[PDB]
């Protein structure tokens, strides 16, 4: 924005952009998997919630 | 006791899956939908068509299976697609 | 005499089983149904993002072989 020549400077931080928001989606699906699991392993009982 | 009649919710069409499931299929049809778009109009791009219009609504035909007015014709859209 | 009139094996069934807590008709009455959780599908969800970036790597080195043509 300061430099408007050189073009390329816009392309390549829409690159980064991208790429950020791909390794939030696989840090939220590895973290929701990783809780599920662990609430599965625990022995059910009748008088506990 | 007699048996008593419960009414189900509005939304209980959404109970086989969880609604966790239900998120991560959004967040996959905005991130595939980004990609195609970048992936078909590089640079030197000839006379490609997939915009992001284009590729919102090749996405939302892909996932409902009623077919799609066009297709990529460059290998890495037709990566993305399958 | 005890053992043929089936009086240690009445004895037996009655201490064990008879006092147990949990019988074998009371884990198995108990059933339930669950929604498919996402640790089931997680796979396809690697695949898909593995397979997002792969075609950005093709898009590179054509790009590349454009050039040099
Ligand atoms: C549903 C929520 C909104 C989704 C988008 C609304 C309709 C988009 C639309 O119809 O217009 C967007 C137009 C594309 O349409 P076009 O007619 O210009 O085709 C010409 C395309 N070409 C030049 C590449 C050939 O692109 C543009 O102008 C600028 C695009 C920038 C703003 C679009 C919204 C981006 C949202 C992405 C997903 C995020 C979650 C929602
Ligand atoms: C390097 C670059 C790419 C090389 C190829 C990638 C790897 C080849 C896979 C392979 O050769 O090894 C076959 C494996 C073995 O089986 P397993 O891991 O389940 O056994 C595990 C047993 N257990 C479940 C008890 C733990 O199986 C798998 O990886 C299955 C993974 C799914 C791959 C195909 C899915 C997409 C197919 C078509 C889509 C369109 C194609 C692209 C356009």
């Amino acid at each position: 924005h300061i430099r408007p020549h050189r073009t390329i400077l816009a392309f390549v931080s829409g690159i980064f952009f991208i790429l950020s928001g791909l390794s939030l989606v696989v840090g939220l699906v590895l973290y929701i998997s990783s809780i599920n699991d662990e609430m599965l392993n625990r022995t059910k009982d009748a008088e506990t919630y | 006791k007699k048996p008593q009649k419960s009414k189900p919710g509005v939304f209980s069409f959404l109970d086989p899956l969880a609604y966790e499931i239900w998120m991560c299929i959004v967040f996959a049809y905005i991130g595939v939908s980004v990609v195609l778009f970048l992936v078909s109009r590089f640079s030197p791009y000839s006379t490609n068509e997939f915009g992001i219009f284009n590729s919102l609504w090749f996405s939302l035909g892909a996932f409902m299976q009623q077919g799609c007015d066009i297709s990529p014709r460059s290998l890495s859209g037709r990566i993305v697609g399958g | 005499k005890l053992s043929e009139q089936g009086v240690l094996d009445k004895l037996k069934n009655k201490w064990w089983y008879d006092k147990g807590e949990c019988g074998a008709k009371d884990s198995g009455s108990k059933e339930k149904t669950s929604a498919l959780s996402l640790s089931n599908v997680a796979g396809v969800f690697y695949i898909l993002v593995g397979g997002l970036g792969l075609a950005m790597l093709v898009a590179l080195i054509e790009f590349c072989y454009k050039s040099r043509a």
